[PDB]
């Protein structure tokens, strides 16, 4: 069951992207396989076999996808922006926007320095931002 | 030759005898040789089959035999026909 | 194509034949060697002009490479001065003739007590669609892929004690702290640094057993791809980070030497704990602030000793890279 | 070998509490049939810390669903995770945010107090009628003595001093404070993004 | 083990036979992916 | 004449702007005629060339116009020069090569050899070689140095000059025992230097010597031409192969020759003689 | 003690033929095995008992397949057929037998192991003072290999060909040095 989840949200996580992709647990090599499917190629590579933003995406959407199976009332996470370089730190808190603004038995807590403001998807309701004056 | 016995197969539809002739090189270590000499190196069998006459009888070069004596001569060449390495079938 | 020609092919060759990298000395000795048959003797001359029409050559070298597809670069080894020039007794040119070292000087005498950049051929292609393998199929490909990532991972050190290995780098650097200033008390800190460090780890690979990861790492020793130190810890040489400068950049997140681009293996890395940053994962300078040998004998002789990462004492600095 | 005897016959008393306690629980939603859009209760509505860290007595209202606190880095950005981690009952160890609950407490103030306002009003309440719509959790860390705690309600009428009843509220609410992915910490999200090998995937997983 | 096989190795391959000796490094170990 | 050098490199240059395909073709070449020491195939290079030509989407040149510009940038860049080879059905059964109408070529460099730096890489070679296996042993993990041969050496891949050792003495052998010796001789004479024969791997190459020699035979260093008879049983003569005659001429057998049994230069008469003697049937020419 | 020492001098004599035999037929399947790209031995596993030594064949043409005793089920046709066909193969030079007959044999193993058993009798046919088999081909297999020692014999007949009787040249079918002087 909780495989099941975290396969299903991933996959509605890739699709922000535009790509397709899933996971693979085995036991055989105790070992999670990422395989992503873009706009270029015809075959799912594996997710090793990309570039440093499509991983750092891979490793968010398997984040919320490991949240995503124990269903949690509170969430609350730390800063991220030093993981993800740019285009990709934007890319990176517009999915976790879209796929955590939704959602209303999960009460999601995100500490950043980064203003958000300046990020254009903020006109989206249910997304509170408390920018503390005192610096 | 583990397989099934057809004899009128072999035969050609109308025709009353049907021929096989085959040639093979001939030395001093087998016995019982019908006008071959041992220095020879020509060993001919034919074996004919044909419907009236049901009997075995082959030729060797060209001299009418039981089949003991070409038999025998099979087994004299270190061949056999009824082991599986020597000859290969379907079965 | 009479005599500069045949020159420039016959140093092309040799720099070839001695699997890509090849000491600078033997260079300069081979078109020493290659000019007494060319004009005249050439007798009366100068070391100061001789690297001049070794490196001239070697830039009309190097742009038909680069108009082909490949480039020659004269990184310097992580070791150097003297410690690297000594070598076994200088340049190589007892009962018979079968060990002199100082024997067979060109012309009168000529020796090169300098020497520390190296001259490596690199291809500077990156997808490279025209070329697949050389000679190994793909389970060597991926075990090399583990190798060197077992070797970046195995940087950081945690706490490291008063071990004090002492083959070749720490001498060099105890020499140059020395020559610095005379201290003697504390210059031999306890923190150690393992970038090129691994013995058990490289035979825990699942799908090639220890017989075929033993020979598969002899023959990249003798490949002169990754090298073995006194103690018998393997780790990737100076040929390995010239060709593979960007994929030690892209792949894995590095800095530079004080230079304006270059990769470090070796030399003096502290960063005390607050490194720049925080970084993606690792700390303890993994964003700046590394030095090679020549380097830290340079800027440690130079103005502005201390460190300028916002300020850090020489007691604490002078931690060994192996 | 009589200790293997012995290893077996205290797994087996430890199965057998287990499932006297699986057997001990019962059923606590009523279905209240109502009216979907609008949250379920249990959702923190605001914080205030007082004399906590570094800065003063705060107050912050989250929202329901998202929120995105910019207090910068250095200005106690961590300080919310970590009171919301100790307010809600959390092992020191676990949180790794400070070297002891001592330290937590402002420098000059012999006790920081951490309030919580978990939601009632909305469906899925936890004793509504008791409770209200709103429950409140305050934690009192005090350098001496020990540190103490009232479930009180809005009126301010203190439930319970209690730690069962933190548990069993939590529970209800579904808050996995023992879980330490649920409140990433900054080098647990560090550890946990920069995962490179697939087993390492898999272990984190 | 007692004979000069390098030697013999030397003379050969680099006096006679004209052969091209080239490093060949393991380029197609770092393959660009081209996203 | 440096005019005349820099012109022809700015021609060279000319041309591998005009043919991107070539440079391709050159690295290509470059990189299977040396990493694998191996002969190539006429065939493989029709494929090749249409591939490249259609993923640069450019119209396939003449194959005698590459094959030109190909041999114009190795002379040029690497000094190298592609020569055709004959087939083999004419010597079981001066020629100019073929060039253009051959079904295999090989890479085969075209300077005169000097006289001192060959002698500075030998003499390097055998410093190195008397500390490689001091006291019969060997490097890597079987010792605790690594770097053995100092920062660089001529040593190569420590294996490659054995391999050359062991081919120029089969090659010997071959040659001067009237271009037909059998196998079982050849391995009782190669017995001599010291390599076992009851299987066991040879030391440093780790290679049998029945493997050693099917290698040879497949990199064209030898022929297995098979003469097998009924008395006696299967028969094992051993061949030159068309890559070792243009490998080796009757000037360059001569100068590696000269060394071998360390004969004075005053007598270098009346020996080119006896190596074409001893050469008797063995090449085109 | 006589029923032991009789038992030690009998052993004595019978083992080492049957292990050289043993060696020589391992060796021949290693040797026929070589251009499956495969390492097989057939060895004579002797337990305490003589009566139960038995004979063990190893399998490595298909990675997947375990080494174990020949069997039709687990292992495909084509690779039992190529194996079972090598093993005759080995059985030819020690026996005395003129020449061996193997039927149905060419009809198609998969285009592979057929075509890799065909390189194995080519091979084999390479040497000199070799059996002959007398090869059927029921089922044509496009691209066959044709080495310049064996002749390939055809035997059908087309409508613009004239009849074999009244055709001098003609009642030799798949000869080519039969209209050739000598």
């Amino acid at each position: 069951g909780t495989c099941f989840d975290a396969d299903m949200d991933f996959r509605a996580s890739l699709k922000v992207r535009k790509f397709s992709g899933n996971l693979s647990f085995i036991k055989d090599t105790k070992s999670l396989e990422i395989y992503i499917l873009t706009t270029n190629d015809e075959k799912a590579r594996n997710v090793d076999t990309l570039s440093g933003g499509e991983k750092s995406f891979s490793q968010m959407a398997l984040l919320l996808a490991t949240w995503k199976p124990m269903r949690s009332r509170i969430i609350a996470l730390d800063e991220f922006d030093v993981f993800m370089d740019q285009v990709n730190r934007k890319i990176g808190t517009t999915l976790i926007v879209k796929k955590l603004k939704d959602i209303a038995r999960t009460q999601t807590i995100i500490i950043t320095p980064q203003d958000i403001g300046k990020i254009a998807d903020i006109d989206s309701s249910g997304v509170s931002i408390h920018r503390m004056r005192d610096p | 030759i583990g397989r099934s016995k057809k004899v009128e197969d072999f035969i050609k539809n109308g025709q009353d005898v049907s021929k096989i002739e085959i040639t093979l090189k001939n030395s001093p270590n087998v016995t019982d040789i019908e006008y071959i000499d041992a220095r020879d190196e020509t060993i001919k069998i034919t074996r004919i089959i044909t419907r009236s006459k049901r009997r075995s009888d082959y030729l060797i070069n060209d001299y009418q035999v039981s089949e003991s004596v070409v038999k025998t001569l099979v087994a004299q060449l270190n061949i056999q026909l009824d082991n599986l390495c020597q000859f290969l079938s379907q079965e | 194509p009479v005599t500069g020609d045949a020159t420039a092919k016959y140093l092309l060759q040799y720099i070839l034949s001695a699997r890509g990298i090849c000491h600078e000395n033997a260079l300069i000795l081979a078109l020493m060697r290659l000019e007494t048959d060319a004009s005249t003797l050439n007798t009366e001359w100068s070391i100061q002009q001789w690297v001049d029409k070794l490196n001239d050559y070697i830039n009309a070298i190097n742009v038909k490479l680069n108009l082909l597809g490949y480039k020659i670069i004269r990184i310097n080894h992580g070791i150097g001065r003297n410690a690297v020039t000594l070598k076994a007794k200088q340049n190589f040119e007892n009962t018979a003739i079968r060990a002199h070292n100082n024997d067979y000087a060109v012309l009168q005498s000529i020796v090169l007590p300098e020497s520390n950049r190296f001259f490596v051929y690199v291809n500077l292609a990156s997808t490279e669609e025209t070329k697949l393998a050389t000679r190994f199929n793909q389970n060597e490909i991926e075990f090399m892929k583990w190798a060197i990532e077992q070797f970046m991972i195995s940087g950081e050190t945690i706490v490291e004690g008063p071990a004090l290995e002492t083959s070749i780098i720490v001498k060099e650097v105890n020499r140059i702290l020395v020559a610095a200033t005379g201290d003697s008390n504390l210059a031999k800190w306890r923190k150690f640094s393992t970038f090129t460090v691994g013995s058990t780890n490289l035979f825990q690979f699942q799908e090639l057993t220890a017989t075929d990861i033993e020979d598969l790492l002899l023959r990249l020793c003798e490949l002169k791809w990754f090298y073995r130190t006194q103690e018998g810890k393997f780790g990737i040489d100076l040929r390995c980070i010239a060709e593979l400068e960007e994929y030690l950049t892209s792949m894995y997140n590095l800095n530079t030497c004080q230079n304006c681009h270059k990769l470090a293996i070796q030399g003096v890395r502290c960063g005390n704990e607050s490194c720049r940053e925080e970084n993606e994962e690792t700390g303890e300078n993994s964003l700046s602030q590394i030095w090679h040998v020549d380097c830290f004998k340079h800027y440690i002789t130079h103005v502005s000793k201390n460190c300028d990462r916002c300020g850090s004492s020489l007691i604490t600095e002078g931690v060994y890279v192996i | 070998i009589e200790q293997v005897d012995d290893e077996l016959l205290s797994l087996t008393a430890q199965q057998e509490n287990e499932e006297q306690q699986q057997q001990r629980k019962r059923r606590r939603h009523q279905f209240a049939p109502m009216t979907l859009e609008e949250s379920p209760s249990g959702y923190i509505k605001k914080v205030i810390l007082r004399n906590f860290m570094c800065h003063e007595h705060f107050e912050l209202e989250l929202g329901s669903r998202l929120n995105f606190i910019v207090g910068n880095n250095g200005s106690g950005k961590s300080a919310i995770l970590t009171a919301i981690t100790i307010g809600l009952g959390a092992k020191a160890s676990e949180t790794n945010r400070g070297s002891s609950l001592k330290d937590l407490i402002r420098e000059g103030c012999y006790s920081a107090k951490i309030i919580l306002h978990l939601d009632n009003s909305k469906y899925g309440a936890y004793q509504q009628g008791i409770f209200g719509n709103e429950i409140i959790v305050e934690r009192i860390i005090k350098r001496d003595g020990p540190a103490s705690f009232s479930l009180r309600s809005e009126n301010g009428k203190e439930i319970s001093n209690k730690k069962k009843d933190i548990q069993t509220v939590v529970d209800y609410f579904s808050v996995p404070v023992s879980n330490p992915m649920c409140f990433l910490s900054q080098d647990a999200a560090r550890s946990f993004l920069t995962a490179s090998t697939s087993q390492d995937k898999y272990s984190h997983f | 083990s007692q004979f000069n096989w390098f030697r013999i190795g030397a003379l050969y391959n680099t006096i006679s036979k004209n052969a091209p000796i080239t490093d060949h490094l393991m380029g197609p170990l770092s393959i660009e992916k081209k996203p | 004449d440096s005019d005349v050098d820099l012109t022809e490199d700015l021609a060279v240059a000319k041309i591998v702007k005009e043919n991107p395909v070539a440079r391709k073709m050159v690295r290509y070449i470059l990189s299977r005629g040396e990493s694998q020491n191996s002969i190539i195939t006429r065939n493989k290079l029709q494929s090749v060339i249409h591939e490249a030509a259609r993923e640069e989407n450019i119209a396939k040149p003449s194959f005698s116009k590459m094959f030109m510009d190909i041999n114009a940038i190795l002379y040029n860049v690497y000094g190298f020069e592609l020569q055709g080879l004959p087939s083999k059905n004419n010597m079981n059964a001066m020629p100019e090569p073929l060039g253009h109408r051959a079904q295999k070529f090989i890479l085969l460099n075209n300077v005169p050899h000097s006289k001192n730096f060959d002698d500075f890489k030998i003499l390097q070679s055998a410093h190195t070689y008397e500390e490689l296996i001091v006291t019969g042993e060997y490097i890597g993990d079987d010792i605790a140095s690594g770097t053995s041969n100092t920062l660089e050496s001529k040593l190569s891949t420590d294996r490659d000059l054995v391999y050359k050792g062991v081919l120029s003495v089969i090659l010997c052998i071959v040659f001067f025992s009237k271009n037909n010796i059998l196998h079982q001789e050849l391995i009782k004479f190669l017995e001599t230097f010291g390599i076992p024969s009851d299987g066991s791997k040879i030391a440093i190459l780790n290679i049998t010597i029945e493997d050693l020699i099917k290698s040879l035979e497949k990199r064209e260093y030898i022929v297995r031409l098979e003469e097998k008879s009924d008395t006696d049983g299967e028969v094992i003569s051993y061949r030159i192969g068309r890559r070792t005659q243009a490998e080796l001429g009757l000037e360059s057998l001569e100068k590696l020759v000269q060394e071998i049994m360390g004969l004075e230069k005053e007598q270098t008469k009346s020996l080119h003689d006896d190596i074409i003697k001893s050469i008797g049937d063995s090449y085109s020419i | 003690e006589t029923i032991k020492a009789k038992l030690k001098e009998d052993h004595a004599v019978l083992e080492p033929k049957l292990d050289d035999i043993v060696s020589k037929i391992s060796a021949r399947f290693a040797r026929l095995f070589n251009n499956v790209g495969s390492a097989g031995a057939v060895r004579l596993e002797k337990p305490k008992d003589y009566a139960e030594w038995k004979i063990e064949i190893m399998v490595k043409f298909r990675d997947n397949a375990p080494l174990k005793k020949l069997d039709s089920h687990t292992q495909s046709g084509g690779e039992r057929a190529v194996s079972t066909v090598l093993y005759m193969i080995a059985l030819q030079e020690f026996t005395s037998a003129p020449f061996r007959v193997v039927d149905e044999i060419n009809q198609g193993m998969d285009s592979r192991n057929e075509r890799i058993v065909h390189k194995a009798m080519v091979e084999n046919a390479c040497a000199e003072n070799t059996s002959q088999y007398f090869l059927i081909t029921p089922k044509l297999l496009t691209g066959l290999h044709y080495h310049e020692k064996m002749r390939i014999h055809c035997v059908m007949a087309g409508s613009w060909i004239p009849n074999p009787s009244e055709d001098p040249k003609m009642i030799h079918f798949g000869e080519t040095s039969n209209y050739s002087f000598d």
